[PDB]
């Protein structure tokens, strides 16, 4: 019944924290059994706002799509909201539709392959689905998720047999030295989950080809979509019939995939883990929101995003404010840059990279430490759904209230890294749900009039930001613009709100503060920091750039 | 064969952006849980491995000692400002870790421009002073560029260099077999550039008409890639969904193929 802790006190660092994007290096100090301090040390610059200074601000958002190819796209859509709010353009609803379309798509896409084949390692012994009867998984599946041939006896002794074969090589590929090897007291699941999980597991590696290939009917490509222009869109095609067509069957499949796989499995794995619903909790949320109806300012994309934009402070879902632009900022005290840079708003940002040394307890990571009235902020799923939850949105508080009743918690159980979790395959849900409803309105609206790229002019000077809500959360991109050219660009990007340093009163970030009460059940393999660093779904590109 | 010695595979994410990563795993021919659990041993790869830290840091020096020896794939160009230390792995510089996988790999293959030839990070004013890994290294590289590239080519040339040896290269180190066309050649709009049939503006009649991209930037008369022949996520190529080639398979494009939006 309790979960398990050794008696280990002293440091462990862990670098690379595998399957995030980019270079991690996580740093505690452990006493009898569990995390008392905590840092989070990003391990690679690139200086994609230092690259940008003198450039057309219409090659910005092929420059930023690179800050990462995981959440591909986004980062191309908020230098493009940016720089359109900069030109002053409102861009055609026809564009606004495919821009938030593809977005869409993105979030299925990357929190099918987070859940899968980023997290999931951290929960599931894939070597313990060796020992299950595949006629007792079958039954188990069909009682906990609807009927599908893929969850048959027959599939799942096939999965198995596949593994054992592989297993039993030797040549244990991306398994070699995993924590579950030799069986680990952190593990909970039953052979059969394990099995059940593994199967979708794989499967999850084909269907996520049909989740960017529906993403690539609009994008142009995945991954580094090329279908953004300042003003709009540039897919005329992406209009017509016989690729809408397409873009629906595909979505179709990934959503029955969602519905029938992802949505089980994380509920299944939730059931047993529920200890960590005490476990890697935060106080304050951030969203700037997504989906909005009116995306011709990024006042109208605050107020009309249809998951909503706020700000929870103290875990006080009683009171939502508003997003304030003007609060956001960025310390780098604790940051490898130089000195004088901090409390600054990102219109104002500075990046200035000053490396001390490795650990260095004054300067230890290439992410800025992004605050908010003196605040950090979590962002992602977890700050979406309780926003949205606290504001009543009809579709979070349907999805949420089922979870809560699954798992038998109240909402305060999701203030962890289980809610973290959790959160991720909720709000999939619920894209999934609206998928249908906004390929209908895009494929009425293109058909009576293709109007997609607005007319604009280049100003002299003028300043702009462009705000989205990534599958990782509040991304917000700013420009100034002086004869014509990028002056600043600054970049402030969901991992870094969750994963920077410190702040300038040395305050612990998200993932910092979520990390301290860890149990570490053998510090050798202490899968319960991958765990929590996971449930954040980190990105170090994103976070650094 | 899964229950047989699978060649192995080292891959190493360097100053990269993980595109490449999540363009291999786009390949349908074959899908990417046959490539590993039949075709090669992937023996190292962060983004999806299992083990972490010290474990990884073990799995990764088990294969590069593995007796028969391992095909070493990198991602990402090498930052080599202030002694490598603006890109570390398990506390090393990454130009380390890298020479040392790379001066005993039986090949070594670069997926992506940034490792091919220093990419997006090496772009002016290059802070880190990253490179391409024959730059930082000297050592010869088969190159499959583009950002990312089309998982076409690079799990052909894999299965190419398992299979047959190493591909014909161009003067970038290129496969022929994926590179040795321009993107404009085979470009189903090139009847409209013959006849300076170009769009001035995406919102134009032209544009909606499918006009030449020539005077909104397009770079495929410069840029050898397969990206109309082949497509992308077997559905579409950036032309065809309106917008100009970036050059992007090309050395330095982010200096040499800029502005993007024209030819100037
Ligand atoms: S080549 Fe492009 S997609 Fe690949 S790692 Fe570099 S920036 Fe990313
Ligand atoms: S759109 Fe680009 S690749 Fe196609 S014909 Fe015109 S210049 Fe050539
Ligand atoms: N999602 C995502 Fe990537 C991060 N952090 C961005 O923006
Ligand atoms: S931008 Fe790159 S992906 Fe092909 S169409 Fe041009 S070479
Ligand atoms: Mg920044
Ligand atoms: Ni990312």
């Amino acid at each position: 019944k309790p979960t398990p802790q050794s008696t280990f006190t002293g440091p462990i660092v862990v670098d690379p924290i595998t399957r995030i994007e980019g270079h991690l290096r996580i740093m505690v100090e452990v006493e009898n059994g569990k995390v008392k301090d905590a840092w989070s040390s990003s391990q690679l610059f690139r200086g994609l706002e230092i690259i940008l200074k003198g450039r057309d601000p219409r090659d910005a958002q092929h420059f930023t799509q690179r800050a990462c190819g995981v959440c591909t796209y986004v980062h191309a859509l908020a230098s493009s909201r940016c720089v359109d709010d900069a030109v002053k353009v409102s861009i055609p609803a026809n564009a606004r539709m495919m821009r938030n379309l593809v977005m869409a798509s993105q979030y299925l896409h990357d929190h099918l392959v987070h859940f899968y084949h980023l997290h999931a390692l951290d929960w599931v012994d894939v070597t313990a689905a060796l020992k299950a009867d595949p006629n007792k998984a079958a039954k188990l599946a069909a009682s906990i998720a609807p009927a599908r041939p893929g969850n048959s006896a027959k599939a799942l002794k096939a999965v198995q047999d596949k593994l054992k074969a592989f297993v039993e090589s030797g040549q244990l590929g991306i398994f070699t030295n995993a924590y579950f090897l030799g069986g680990h007291k952190a593990y909970y699941l039953p052979p059969e989950v394990d099995l059940i999980a593994t199967a979708h597991y794989l499967e999850a590696l084909h269907m996520q080809v049909k989740a960017a290939s529906a993403m690539a009917i609009l994008g142009g490509k995945n991954p580094h979509t090329q279908f953004t222009v300042v003003g709009g869109c540039s897919n005329y095609q992406g209009l017509t019939k016989n690729p809408l067509a397409n873009y629906l069957a595909l979505s179709k499949e990934v959503c029955q995939f969602v519905n029938e796989c992802y949505i089980p499995d994380l509920l299944a794995v939730a059931g047993f883990y529920k200890d960590w619903g005490g476990i890697g909790g935060t106080s304050n949320y951030l969203a700037f929101g997504e989906f909005a109806t009116d995306d011709s300012s990024p006042e109208k994309h605050l107020a009309t995003s249809q998951f909503p934009s706020g700000v929870i402070t103290g875990r006080d879902l009683g009171k939502v404010d508003n997003v304030d632009l003007g609060a956001i900022y960025e310390d780098v005290k604790y940051s490898w840059y130089a000195p004088g840079g901090d409390g600054k708003h990102p219109y104002d940002g500075v990046t200035d990279p000053k490396y001390t040394k490795l650990d260095d307890k004054d300067h230890y990571s290439w992410m800025k430490a992004p605050r908010y009235k003196g605040k950090a902020m979590e962002v992602g799923p977890l700050a979406r759904t309780f926003i949205a939850y606290a504001k009543g949105q009809p579709d979070f508080k349907k999805v949420v209230d089922m979870v809560l009743g699954k798992l038998s918690v109240p909402a305060t159980a999701l203030h962890s890294t289980l809610g973290r979790t959790a959160a991720r395959g909720i709000e999939t849900a619920i894209v999934c749900a609206n998928m249908e409803k906004w390929i209908k309105e895009m494929a009425d609206s293109g058909a009576k009039d293709n109007t997609l790229c607005a007319k604009w002019e280049m100003p002299e000077e003028s300043k702009g930001v462009g705000l989205a809500d990534a599958p990782r959360g509040a991304l917000s991109h700013w420009i100034r613009i002086k004869g014509k050219k990028i002056d600043n660009f600054q970049l402030v990007v969901p991992s870094t709100w969750n994963l920077g340093p410190r702040g300038a009163q040395g305050d612990k970030s998200p993932v910092e503060e979520a990390l301290i009460g860890t149990p570490i059940a053998d510090p050798k393999r202490p899968v319960e920091i991958l765990r929590t660093v996971h449930a954040f779904d980190p990105c170090i590109a994103c976070g650094v750039h | 064969l899964t229950a047989k010695h699978r060649p192995s595979v080292v891959w190493l994410h360097n100053a990269e952006c993980t595109g490449c990563t999540e363009a291999a795993i786009r390949t349908i021919k074959p899908y990417i849980d046959a490539l590993i659990l039949d075709t090669i041993s992937l023996d190292y790869q962060e983004t999806i491995m299992a083990a972490a830290g010290e474990a990884a840091e073990a799995a990764l020096h088990q294969a590069l000692e593995g007796k028969d020896g391992y095909y070493l794939v990198v991602e990402g160009g090498l930052p080599t400002i202030d002694g490598g230390q603006w890109g570390m792995v398990a506390g090393h510089p990454m130009i380390e870790t890298t020479k040392k996988a790379a001066a005993k790999a039986k090949g070594i293959i670069c997926i992506g421009t940034c490792s091919a030839y220093g990419g997006v990070q090496k772009a002016k004013p290059n802070p880190s002073q990253a490179k391409g890994v024959s730059e930082a290294l000297g050592v010869k590289t088969i190159n499959i560029p583009g950002c990312p590239p089309n998982p076409i080519n690079f799990v052909g040339a894999v299965v190419h260099v398992l299979t047959k040896g190493i591909p014909d290269l161009d003067e970038n180190g290129r496969p022929k077999l994926f590179y040795g066309e321009l993107v404009h050649d085979n470009c189903p709009r090139l009847p409209h550039f013959e006849a300076s049939e170009f769009a001035p503006s995406f919102d134009s009649e032209e544009a909606k008409k499918g006009f030449c991209l020539y005077e909104l930037g397009c770079k495929g008369p410069v840029t050898y890639n397969n990206c109309p022949k082949v497509l992308f996520n077997q559905v579409n190529w950036p032309v065809q969904a309106g917008h100009p080639c970036l050059g992007c398979s090309e050395p330095d494009f982010w200096d040499t193929m800029t502005p993007f939006y024209e030819q100037g």
